[PDB]
Order: C-alpha cells, then sequence, then structure tokens
C-alpha cells in the first residue's frame, strides 16, 4: 500500500 | 540516469531558467522605459509571490486531478508565460506575464515534486531533497547567466528561447513521462524556529543580492547586460565548485553554528569590501566571491533541517522550499523599493539581515550550551 497525498505545501506517505 | 528523472529535473531547471532570466535585463528595461527600482523589484517579487501562493493549490489539484496533466498544463502555461513576456509593451502585460508564469511554476514544482516521490523508492528520500535543492538553484544562478549573456544581439530573444525550452519539455514529457489531518497536531513549533529564520534570512539576502548587484552596477559602472551576466555566472560557478570541494572538509572540523556565523560574518566582510568599490574588476572580482557565502549556507542549512527534522524528512522538504519562497518573494520587493530610495541602501540593508542571522544564530549557540551545561 504506497500512495503519497498532498497536504499543505508538502508530500506526506500514507501509513 | 533515468530518463524519467532527466525530465523530470528539467522541469525544475527551465522553470528556475525562467524565473531568474528577468534579472540581467533589469537596466535596458529601466532605461527604454522609465521607472524605478521598485518595478524591477516587484517583476521578481511578484512571481514568487504568485508561486507561493499556487503551491498548495497546484499540489491539490496534482493530488487529486492527476499528476501529468498539472505537469503538462503547467509546462504550457509557462511557455505561454515566456512567450507573451517576449512581446511585451508596457509595464501591465509584463506584471500579468510574471503573474501567470509564476503560477505555472507553482503548479509544477508540486507535480513534479510528487513524481519523484512515487518513483523513487524510500531509501531515496535525503538524497532525493539533495538533488532537488542542488537544481532548484543551479537553475536560479544560471538563469541570470545565460539570458544576460545571449541577451546582447536581440532584446527579447531569450524568452523566445524559454518559450521554445518550454515547447520542447512539454512536448519530452508527453512523448516520455507515463504515470499509468492530524500530522500537524503533534508537531513541537518550538525548535524550527532557528533553521526557519536562517533559511529565510539565507533566501532573501540571496535575492536581494541578486537584484541589488544588477541595480547598483547599472547605475554606477553602467554594466553592460553581458558584463553582469557574466559576474553572476563566475560567482555561481566559484562557489558551486568551492562547496562541492570543501563542505566535507569544514563541516568534519566544526558544528553547524559555528560554520553558519563565520559565513555570515565573511558575507558581511565582502559586501562591506564591495561598498568602496569602483573599478570595473574590482567589482567584478568582489561579486566572483560573494556567492561563496550563500552556497555555503545553503546544504548546512538542509543538512541542519534533515537533522532537526529526524523521520519527517517531507515536511522538512515542505518548510524549507515554503520558506526559501517567501525569502525570494520578500528580497526583490524590498531591495529594489530602497535602491530607489538610496543607491547603497540595499548593501546596508544586507548586511543588516545577516547581523540579525548570526546574532539569533549565535543566541541560539548560547542556549544550546546554557542547558548543555545544566
Amino acid at each position: 500500500s504506497v500512495e503519497n497525498h498532498w497536504y499543505y505545501f508538502y508530500w506526506y506517505m500514507s501509513p | 540516469m533515468n530518463k524519467q528523472i532527466f525530465v523530470l529535473y528539467f522541469n525544475i531547471f527551465l522553470i528556475f531558467l525562467g524565473i531568474g532570466l528577468v534579472i540581467p535585463v533589469l537596466p535596458v528595461y529601466l532605461k527604454d522605459l522609465g521607472l524605478t527600482g521598485s518595478d524591477l523589484g516587484l517583476l521578481v517579487a511578484a512571481f514568487a509571490l504568485s508561486q507561493m501562493i499556487i503551491s498548495p493549490f497546484g499540489g491539490t489539484l496534482a493530488d487529486k486531478l492527476g499528476k501529468k496533466l498539472i505537469i503538462c498544463i503547467g509546462l504550457i502555461l509557462f511557455s505561454v508565460s515566456e512567450f507573451m513576456f517576449a512581446v511585451g509593451h508596457n509595464f501591465s502585460v509584463l506584471m500579468l506575464s510574471r503573474v501567470i508564469g509564476g503560477m505555472s511554476a507553482g503548479m509544477v514544482m508540486p507535480g513534479v515534486t510528487g513524481l519523484i516521490a512515487d518513483i523513487s523508492p524510500s531509501h531515496q528520500k535525503a538524497k532525493n531533497f539533495g538533488y532537488m535543492s542542488a537544481i532548484i538553484n543551479s537553475g536560479f544562478i544560471l538563469g541570470p547567466g545565460i539570458g544576460g549573456f545571449m541577451a546582447e544581439v536581440s532584446h527579447r530573444m531569450p524568452f523566445y528561447f524559454a518559450g521554445a525550452l518550454g515547447i520542447l519539455a512539454f512536448i519530452m514529457s508527453i512523448v516520455l513521462i507515463h504515470d499509468p489531518p492530524q500530522l500537524l497536531t503533534k508537531i513541537n513549533w518550538k525548535v524550527f524556529i532557528t533553521p526557519v529564520i536562517l533559511t529565510l534570512v539565507l533566501s532573501f539576502g540571496l535575492s536581494a543580492f541578486q537584484t541589488l548587484y544588477s541595480l547598483y552596477t547599472a547605475d554606477k559602472v553602467n554594466y553592460s547586460p553581458k558584463d553582469i551576466s557574466i559576474a553572476i555566472t563566475g560567482g555561481g560557478i566559484f562557489g558551486a565548485l568551492f562547496q562541492i570541494y570543501f563542505f566535507d572538509k569544514f563541516m568534519k572540523y566544526f558544528s553547524e553554528l559555528t560554520f553558519i556565523a563565520w559565513s555570515l560574518l565573511y558575507s558581511v566582510v565582502v559586501l562591506i569590501l564591495l561598498v568602496f568599490a569602483n573599478d570595473y574588476w574590482s567589482i567584478m572580482l568582489i561579486s566572483f566571491v560573494v556567492f561563496i557565502g550563500f552556497d555555503m549556507i545553503r546544504p548546512a542549512i538542509t543538512n541542519y533541517f534533515s537533522n532537526i527534522a529526524g523521520e519527517r524528512q517531507g515536511f522538512a522538504g515542505g518548510l524549507n522550499s515554503t520558506f526559501t519562497s517567501m525569502g525570494n518573494f520578500i528580497g526583490p520587493l524590498i531591495a529594489g523599493a530602497l535602491f530607489d530610495v538610496h543607491i547603497e541602501a540595499p548593501i546596508y540593508m544586507a548586511i543588516g539581515v545577516s547581523l540579525a542571522g548570526v546574532v539569533i544564530v549565535l543566541i541560539e549557540k548560547q542556549h544550546r550550551a546554557k542547558l548543555k551545561e545544566q
């Protein structure tokens, strides 16, 4: 389960 | 080097090329139309402001409405902006072109960063950030160089070349690129303040010097665009070479804070020496070493951010990028207006901000020593 969502000003990696 | 990685890094190198293409053209733009330095600074200031404003919305669109589509739209918008700037007539059309180019840049960067994160594995995060910072800037330095170097035979053909490069990058990305909440509650927010201030000061100083060198050497030594271009590109090359050749040696001897303080003091001393410069070769050689301090500060701040963040390298990278963009937006706006106030006033502003950085870093060192000895 690898998928990156875009929060404000930065990319966070899904748990 | 992978082809997709090459294309993604080109999409950033060209964006920062367009970012920096305007600085060497500032003197002829002042002469032929007739304005103050405030508008010349406000050009780059509004470009960076539009980029910073669009970056969150651009990232949201890339995450939701697809990543490749946003990158392609931003590339075509950047090419359109360059073409429009190449055919501008007054200050308003150039302002609009700068704003739309900044919006395109701010909609491209989040997509390319997402592509970098999603393509490379999880064990290449710090390296990806390091290369990212290295290209983002080896472009913000080479922009003015190439622009002024090639702006000697035509008045606006550099922007034509930028638009052609944008079209080529769009075509190459279309052919090659294929992609078939509580995260802020637990942040301490009381420890990132010093690195945030340091990177903001570094970005502000870099942008302020980029505008001020051009404006001051046009006002005093009546520099040609080619001379400014050659000086800027030579200083950038010298700084990059000296950094890549001595950064490990200086890092292995002393800590980050003392190194930053001594580098800031060196920057102040070169600025003071540049104050009294009055000859072509003298100021050219002085400028040849000004960028050394900033190009040594930037990797130190990057390493400090990486150490202080810990596991959350992405948050540190986002904060660093956002504050660098904010500094690039706040630098030229103050620099041009205060140059219009007084010719040598931006130099005093730069030495003052460097003094602020050195005092904040020395008080942070004092605090660290206090709780270390306690």
